């Protein structure tokens, strides 16, 4: 998954071409799922308890 | 009675040397204080080259 | 330790040059000397530049003595004003020992010139060990749940 | 001041028990503080003149 | 300002000394401090039996009076400028306001 | 060699206290010669307005 | 048992002795003494035990 | 009476401890003094 | 004419009475910073005595 993208996607053919390991700033790691807080995945807010 | 002599004649040349860090150090002061006069009194100085 | 900046606006390279050199004075008869070091690629006919002289410190005849120099100075001499940076552990010594108080010290200043010919440092840092193999091998057949 | 700080920085050098924090180590920390707190003062007031 | 290159210097030689003096004071303190019964008390070879750097009590003594005497002559070389400028600066002074009151009359 | 440091420390603060104390005694006579001087000057603020009434 | 005092006993005195050298010093550091110098962090060491 | 040696220890802490913050009360009131009487003496001139 | 002369002579008196002010005040300032640095000190002494 990826959280943030590098700043250059208003120029990036995502249309035709898809987002792969350059294109992503931070993927999702054991420390984004913390226990207790607030978890956005796309589209969707968690709450992992 | 020959240690204590040795031990005498060590706690004498103490008295000796301690009495000469003592004129030394005094003179220091005077010295410094001396030289803390010439150094105001040139800024008195400078100032009159300026003043003038 | 001292340096100069003359000028160079004819070239290409930039707009001002440094030109690194040492001055020693001689307490034989109270005597100067100023000596420019080889720089290994620079074009200027590097040497000595002032030989063993008293050289003259104003108009009235006056020539420079210990006195009045300090590491961060400004001397002129025949023209040419050298910024002295920098003296060994030796000229420290006895200039403190005269009651002259040593100014702090300066860096050299560069030659733009010659730093710009400065080689690249062929080297790459080692890529990194924990790539798809030992990431798949130290965290097998563990995974972690997430009650949401 | 640097009465003060070199009085100290010896006694930063007292071996294994010795190395204390007595009155003395206060009141010569206090004293540095003061001190400097003189020196910024003046510096103030010299401003303003 | 040469007086004062002359005072600093003076300075410097008699701090030489006020340190030395100190290393030496020391070094008695724990020559004294010294029995039978003590921690390290380990023997040696040669010792000081012989010296060729050393110097005699007569010696000691001029060294040190010799350098008191430098610092109290500059010293007086000093409380000499301190009042000869005082006079140089009154001088300066009246001297230059004489004229300006003369250019008004 | 407790009471010693106690005594000596407490003899100590005697002497700062009467630094303290002496200085005390010459600032508020002139702490007074200041509030009495300061009344002659009311005196004569008053003295110029009614010779001006006049 | 009546060595294991000495022991201890002197590596006392040594430690006693080395106070009064770094401390009867510091008594008389005057101002403008040979050896008052400039120092900065004396006056947030505290290794003191 | 018998007073015990650590509430006698805290009387000399005491009469220490009143010496530092009356001496720096009277010190107080001596700049608050000097700081009026030049300003109270410069403004009525 | 009148006016002028007044803003003008007003703000000399003006500058006169705010540069005295620092001067006497510095008096108090110098002959305090030194009095109290001396007896500051002079704790460290006794103090380390």
């Amino acid at each position: 998954m990826p959280k943030v993208l590098v700043e250059n996607a208003k120029n990036f053919p995502r249309c035709v071409l898809e987002i792969s390991d350059k294109e992503v700033l931070e993927w999702y790691t054991a420390k984004d799922f913390i226990v207790g807080k607030p978890l956005t995945i796309l589209g969707r807010t968690f709450f992992i308890y | 009675k020959s240690q204590s002599d040795v031990n005498k004649k060590l706690e004498q040349r103490l008295e000796e040397v301690r009495f000469w860090k003592k004129e030394l150090d005094d003179k220091l002061e005077q010295l410094v204080y001396a030289t803390e006069d010439l150094l105001l009194y040139q800024t008195r100085l400078q100032k009159a080259l300026e003043s003038f | 330790d001292a340096y100069f900046q003359e000028d160079v606006p004819m070239s290409i390279e930039e707009h001002y040059r440094i030109r690194q050199v040492h001055i020693y004075y001689y307490l034989e008869d109270d005597s100067m000397s100023v000596i420019e070091p080889v720089v290994e690629n620079s074009g200027i006919p590097q040497g000595k530049l002032i030989k063993r002289q008293r050289l003259s410190k104003n108009d009235r005849g006056d020539h420079y003595h210990w006195k009045d120099l300090n590491r961060g100075i400004n001397i002129t001499i025949y023209g040419k004003t050298f910024r002295i940076v920098d003296c060994d552990k030796f000229t420290q010594v006895f200039l403190e020992s005269q009651g002259i108080e040593l100014n702090p010290p300066e860096k050299m200043a560069l030659d733009p010139y010659t730093e710009l010919r400065k080689q690249p440092l062929r080297k790459y840092v080692t890529p990194t060990d924990f790539d798809q193999l030992k990431q798949f091998l130290t965290f097998d057949k563990q995974v972690l749940r997430f009650y949401a | 001041l640097k009465v003060a700080q070199t009085r100290l920085d010896e006694r930063t050098r007292r071996p294994n028990i010795e190395l204390c924090r007595d009155m003395a180590q206060l009141r010569l920390v206090n004293e540095v503080y003061e001190v400097d707190d003189t020196i910024q003062t003046l510096q103030q007031r010299l401003r303003d003149a | 300002c040469e007086q004062i290159r002359l005072n600093r210097s003076a300075k410097y030689n008699l701090e030489k000394d006020l340190r030395d003096k100190f290393t030496a004071i020391t070094i008695d303190d724990i020559c004294f401090s010294l029995n039978n019964n003590s921690p390290n008390i380990k023997y040696s070879e040669n010792v000081v039996r012989v010296e060729p750097n050393s110097v005699s009590l007569e010696d000691w003594l001029d060294f040190s009076n010799t350098n008191v005497e430098k610092a109290d002559k500059q010293r007086n070389n000093s409380l000499t400028l301190k009042a000869l400028v005082d006079r140089i600066l009154f001088q300066t002074a009246s001297d230059l306001r004489r004229q300006c009151d003369v250019v008004d009359t | 060699r407790e009471m010693e440091k106690l005594y000596s420390e407490l003899k100590w603060q005697e002497k700062n206290t009467l630094e303290e104390i002496a200085e005390l005694h010459e600032d508020i006579r002139h702490l007074e010669e200041d509030l009495r001087r300061k009344l002659q000057n009311l005196k004569l603020c008053h003295t110029r307005l009614e010779a001006r009434t006049y | 048992a009546n060595r294991a005092a000495q022991h201890e006993l002197e590596k006392d005195l040594s430690d006693k002795q080395s106070a009064y050298r770094i401390d009867d010093k510091c008594h008389h550091l005057r101002n403008t003494s040979d050896g008052v110098s400039y120092f900065h962090g004396v006056e947030r060491v505290d290794a003191t035990v | 009476p018998r007073f015990r040696l650590p509430d006698w220890q805290t009387n000399s802490y005491l009469l220490s401890t009143n010496a530092e913050r009356q001496r720096d009360a009277s010190h107080q009131i001596r700049q608050e003094a000097r700081v009026l009487r030049n300003e109270t003496n410069n403004q009525t001139i | 004419w009148y006016r002028s002369n007044l803003t003008n002579f007003q703000e000399s008196n003006t500058s006169r009475h705010n540069s005295e002010r620092l001067r006497v005040d510095t008096s108090r300032l110098i002959q305090d910073k030194y009095q109290q640095t001396r007896k500051t000190q002079a704790d460290s002494t006794q103090n380390l005595g």
